[PDB]
């Protein structure tokens, strides 16, 4: 491997702190509040349009 | 400040290896029973003792 004679000398590589699925479910809570209130929920409470 | 109990990350290693990979017959005795318990859960980052 590539990685196996990296791994053997001392180099690993350490896992990010949020996974892939957190940082889509991130990303869906930023378009649903777009979509059903326009720019009001990034200056306070979200208020539909 | 609040406690005196720790708890071990052994990174990026199966725990099916930790107790012969501590050096737990030729170690301090307060070593020795941070390689053993019911709690004993493996994650991705390695595993949590
Ligand atoms: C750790 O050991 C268990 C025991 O069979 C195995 O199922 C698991 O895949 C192992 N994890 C590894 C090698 O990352």
């Amino acid at each position: 491997d590539l990685i196996c004679a990296q791994k053997f000398n001392g180099l690993t590589v350490l896992p990010p702190l949020l996974t892939d699925e957190m940082i889509a479910q991130y990303t869906s809570a930023l378009l649903a509040g777009t979509i059903t209130s326009g720019w009001t929920f990034g200056a306070g409470a979200a208020l539909q349009i | 400040n609040t406690s005196n109990q720790v708890a071990v990350l052994y990174q990026d290693v199966n725990c099916t290896e930790v107790p012969v990979a501590i050096h737990a017959d030729q170690l301090t005795p307060t070593w020795r029973v941070y390689s053993t318990g019911s709690n004993v859960f493996q994650t991705r980052a390695g595993c949590l003792i």
